[PDB]
RNA sequence: UAGACGGUGAGAGCCCGGUACGCGAAAACCCGGCACCUGCCUAGUAUCAAUUCCCGAGUAGCAGCGGGCCCGUGGAAUCCGCUGUGAAUCCGCCGGGACCACCCGGUAAGCCUAAAUACUCCUCGAUGACCGAUAGCGGAUUAGUACCGUGAGGGAAUGGUGAAAAGUACCCCGGGAGGGGAGUGAAAGAGUACCUGAAACCGUGUGCCUACAAUCCGUCAGAGCCUCCUUUUCCUCUCCGGAGGAGGGUGGUGAUGGCGUGCCUUUUGAAGAAUGAGCCUGCGAGUCAGGGACAUGUCGCAAGGUUAACCCGUGUGGGGUAGCCGCAGCGAAAGCGAGUCUGAAUAGGGCGACCCACACGCGCAUACGCGCGUGUGAAUAGUGGCGUGUUCUGGACCCGAA
RNA sequence: AUGCCGUGGUGUAAAGCGUGGCAGUGAGACGGCGGGGGAUAAGCUCCGUACGUCGAAAGGGAAACAGCCCAGAUCGCCGGC
RNA sequence: CGCGGCACAUCCACCUUGUGGUGGGUGUGGGUAGGGGAGCGUCCCUCAUUCAGCGAAGCCACCGGGUGACCGGUGGUGGA
């Protein structure tokens, strides 16, 4: 029967803890500091570089914006309807939440990268152009 | 859970002045001037523990320099003849028969000196 | 995995399956250390402080000149290193609860109760006392019949309170219902009783 | 409560596929008579953040 | 249905107060039910017409200077304040981020609205991997007291006999204070200076060394005394024991010989005539919060992983899919997508994707392979807990100014 | 002359290189050699040197003596060179 | 260099032929700032087990022990 004293944790789950600042046989009076300087009381943020221009202000900008009204297609490969769905059938933006190949309530987009074998018939938004050369090669159709 | 000191505190503060006892002054009788000179005891210790072997070295060789000139001999010839001679009796006990066995230190001569180039000073 | 159901101060009436995915889990050893700890740190009630030299009460004005005293020079009355000043790094309120996820909670719980079942240590009945009023001399002298041990689980259902009556003060019985059922519980007893309409209950839940 | 990232980084740095960090290039927005273009155009495109900057653009970032 | 907690001459469910569980309210107050009482309604409704009147004024709009919104006057809408100008009542008017046109939503300048939420001087009932007299409140004790300051204000220190006071009757030295003998008690090795009674510090007794020697005060070598134990042949008082002596061995001392420049911080470098410390006991410095951030150890599940607020439970348990990260990338973006951006390019490059160690058929080639079907079933991978190292926001390792 | 870059042999465990976690240091001193500034003065000042020791190195020698010569303390020994 | 103890690294043979021990060569082990690894001691809580008015904790002395922090035994004082 196993009971409370004989529970234990993995090996290397729990390691103890380094208490710096006790003593010089361990990590002794300076603490792992050592110095006389700024880094021995304070903390010099990342955003300085000594008083030269940094990083982060030598730098230009990157160019351009970003888009406000940007709509983002959820992708789904083709050489993913063959292995989920080897005996085909309708395949549509329910039937692919379920199975796990692309996520909820977002518009579906059926790309064309793979093999795919099985007659399909698959139903998504704003179908690839090498998407719809793959699926009525093997006999499916592809609707909005 | 807030921690008191002094059972922990203790047990080095005892082990010190335990180990002072007979020392003047205050180093027998406060901690911190006792844990001073246990710091310098101990490497006292072990700076001769390591320069007591050339010491007692340093002293059987002046017993067997005398008691090589009681047989006019000096220590100089007695180790040369004592290493063409084969005899590997340490300076421990080689000083140690002078004193206790007077008699048999003077046939050791006899076998060093024997045993010893005939020219000292010609080349060899 | 095969339990017959006893009844007080007779003999079997019945007998209920144990399923082997609810009952004969492998014993993850280092799981069911996590979710005990994870329990045990979610009873902390986590109520203890100390105030910081900024509450402790006084110590507003710089005491005394800094220069020609001969003295050191001590900015405040209630400084830490002062008898009196505020506690460093002291304690604070803490919420000593951790996030331990679903499946591993109901996994350990099911390796906890398979190490009971595949010893012989479950059994089932189906009351404590065949009556309505509770009596503790009976349920002591029936929980005697089954164990002989110091630690005895009784997992009975909510709705029967004439039978939680009869062994709340018996030392070394503790009492929970059926979706309570938790590690540390099941651990720490040696023994582990269920009523049988408590184990079609937990059963039922599980699928 | 909740680290916020540097507003001057988050405009001069991005990331690709992979994890690389990559950036544009300096001396290229005013002064351009003078400049020969082989020069205007080694300065054209993006480049990998060098080995010695990229833990700190690292910690900017995040 | 009582094994919660405490008290009693030491660990009490069965000794006491109580606990489980039940009973109990003259009067006062609160809550609720019903009467009395108080108030409202008992004339409009439906259809048609489209001419008239009304739909909140020094208001909205507009302009000047400001305030606040992610928005620091900017192309700057919405909202609010002061000055100037100053409308219209539905074919009216405002808003949908300058503005115009169409369209969609809505009726400003009058007022009142419970619940969900915030808090605890105070009242009851509980609780603590919170403190236990330098801690916990400043305050267990005359405590906001004594004391300090003209004032506003500042602001302490002090707990424990014993189960029971049984608190030492009586005699003795003494002016008393205090003690010795008796007596109480299990114990005065508990005596109102009181449980345990450590260290600094101060005496008394005793063993050894010390008054011709230049000493970081110790260390190694080392004689001589002192003490206490025992092989060893006597004393055979002899059964003994030590009476003594020779020998060995513990503990104390240390004549005398060598070596030896205190601890700490700071420094190129200190025994330093650089800095800090009179001594002892007590206290006094990398902590904690966050689904934070990066990296790693480990555990769970795995193309998935995981819930947050909240709801339901005597709990640490059971529900909860909103969200987040992974799932395909490139580009300033529209977009296109195993590719995509630059370009006139079927040029080259940037970023991304892409497995022959193995048999096959196979256009071919010395071979290895280039290519393609299928397994020998190429080896992948993320996420959520918990440890640890760093780091971010906060006082952030602690102490210290003018 | 040395020093430097390449290459082919031979020798050498704790050499090197890539990529992440955590650093510390960024006031040096002296002696050898080669030079600038200084009066070829300085325990002067500023450089170079797969040069040294100190820093952070105790032990032995130089009477004493961070830096000079010999030599790198794992611990024990009343052993030898 | 000789003779014994300890530790780290690597190599070479075994056992469950690395989750790790045993055995044998060779090499290594001064150290500040700092990095990494493995631990002693004190206090609180849970699980198990065992001592305690026939004397616990705390204290003091003595005799021992371990590679270090330190630990054990006997006795004295003490009273949960
Ligand atoms: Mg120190
Ligand atoms: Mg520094
Ligand atoms: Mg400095
Ligand atoms: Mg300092
Ligand atoms: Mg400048
Ligand atoms: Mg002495
Ligand atoms: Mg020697
Ligand atoms: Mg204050
Ligand atoms: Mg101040
Ligand atoms: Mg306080
Ligand atoms: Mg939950
Ligand atoms: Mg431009
Ligand atoms: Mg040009
Ligand atoms: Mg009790
Ligand atoms: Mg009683
Ligand atoms: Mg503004
Ligand atoms: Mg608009
Ligand atoms: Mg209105
Ligand atoms: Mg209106
Ligand atoms: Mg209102
Ligand atoms: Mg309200
Ligand atoms: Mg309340
Ligand atoms: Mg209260
Ligand atoms: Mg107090
Ligand atoms: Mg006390
Ligand atoms: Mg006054
Ligand atoms: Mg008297
Ligand atoms: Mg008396
Ligand atoms: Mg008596
Ligand atoms: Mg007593
Ligand atoms: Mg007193
Ligand atoms: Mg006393
Ligand atoms: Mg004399
Ligand atoms: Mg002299
Ligand atoms: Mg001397
Ligand atoms: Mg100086
Ligand atoms: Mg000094
Ligand atoms: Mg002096
Ligand atoms: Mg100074
Ligand atoms: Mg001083
Ligand atoms: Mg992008
Ligand atoms: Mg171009
Ligand atoms: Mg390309
Ligand atoms: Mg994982
Ligand atoms: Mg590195
Ligand atoms: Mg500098
Ligand atoms: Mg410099
Ligand atoms: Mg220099
Ligand atoms: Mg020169
Ligand atoms: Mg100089
Ligand atoms: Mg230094
Ligand atoms: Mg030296
Ligand atoms: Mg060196
Ligand atoms: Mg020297
Ligand atoms: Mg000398
Ligand atoms: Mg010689
Ligand atoms: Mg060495
Ligand atoms: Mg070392
Ligand atoms: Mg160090
Ligand atoms: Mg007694
Ligand atoms: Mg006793
Ligand atoms: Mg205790
Ligand atoms: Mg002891
Ligand atoms: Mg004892
Ligand atoms: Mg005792």
């Amino acid at each position: 029967t196993l009971k409370l004293h004989d529970l234990r944790p993995a090996r290397g789950s729990k390691i103890a803890r380094t208490r710096v600042g006790r003593g010089d046989g361990s990590k002794g009076k300076t603490a792992g500091r050592g110095t006389k300087g700024t880094r021995a009381r304070k903390q010099v943020p990342v955003t300085f570089e000594g008083g030269q221009m940094p990083i982060h202000m030598r730098l230009p900008k990157l160019k351009g914006f970003r888009n406000r009204f940007r709509t983002e297609y959820e992708i789904v490969n083709v050489g993913d309807i063959n292995r989920l769905f080897p005996q085909g059938g309708a395949v549509g933006v329910d039937d692919l939440v379920a199975k796990g190949a692309v996520r909820k309530n977002a518009l579906v987009k059926v790309l064309g990268d793979g093999k795919l074998t099985a007659k399909v018939d698959v139903s998504a938004h704003k179908f690839s152009g090498s998407a719809r050369a793959k699926i009525t090669a093997a006999g499916g159709s592809a609707t909005e | 859970a807030r921690v008191k000191r002094a059972v922990n505190a203790h047990k080095k503060r005892r082990s010190i002045l335990k180990a002072s006892r007979g020392y003047r002054g205050q180093r027998s009788r406060l901690y911190r001037k006792a844990k001073e000179q246990q710091l310098h005891s101990l490497n006292y210790a072990y700076r001769d523990r390591r320069a007591r072997k050339g010491e007692f070295r340093k002293l059987w060789i002046a017993r067997i320099n005398a008691a090589a000139r009681l047989n006019d001999i000096t220590y100089n010839r007695l180790i040369q003849g004592l290493k063409a001679a084969g005899v590997e009796v340490d300076r421990k006990n080689l000083a140690d028969i002078a004193i206790s066995d007077p008699a048999a230190f003077t046939a050791l001569v006899d076998v060093a000196r024997a045993a010893l180039p005939e020219d000292v000073n010609a080349p060899s | 995995l095969k339990i017959d159901v006893k009844t007080p101060a007779g003999k079997v009436d019945g007998a209920i399956e144990l399923p082997a995915e609810l009952f004969d889990v492998p014993a993850n050893i280092a799981l069911m250390h996590q979710v005990v700890t994870a329990q045990r740190a979610a009873a902390r009630q986590g109520t203890h402080s100390t105030k910081t030299r900024g509450e402790v009460s006084g110590g507003g004005r710089k005491p005394y000149r800094q220069k020609g005293t001969g003295r050191a020079r001590q900015g405040s009355t209630r400084a830490p290193q002062f008898t009196g000043g505020g506690v460093v790094h002291g304690p604070k309120p803490r919420d000593y609860s951790q996030r331990t996820p679903k499946k591993m909670i109901a996994a350990a719980l099911r390796g906890a109760l398979s190490d009971r079942a595949r010893n012989g240590r479950i059994h089932a009945i189906t009351e404590l006392v065949e009556g309505q009023n509770p009596s503790t001399k009976s349920a002591r002298a029936f929980l005697a019949s089954l164990t002989e041990r110091k630690q005895v689980l009784v997992v009975i259902g909510r709705s029967d309170e004439a039978g939680a009556k009869s062994v709340r003060n018996l030392p070394g019985v503790h009492i929970l219902a059926p979706d309570q059922l938790n590690t540390y519980d099941v651990l720490r007893a040696d023994d582990v009783v269920f009523s049988v309409e408590a184990l079609n209950a937990y059963i039922a839940a599980n699928t | 409560p909740k680290a916020k990232t540097h507003s001057g980084a988050s405009k001069r740095f991005r990331r690709t596929g992979t994890g690389k960090i990559v950036r544009q290039k300096a001396n290229r927005r005013h002064l351009l008579e003078h400049k020969p273009s082989t020069r205007t155009r080694r300065l054209d495109g993006r480049t990998v953040v060098a080995a010695n900057d990229t833990k700190r653009v690292t910690s900017l970032l995040n």
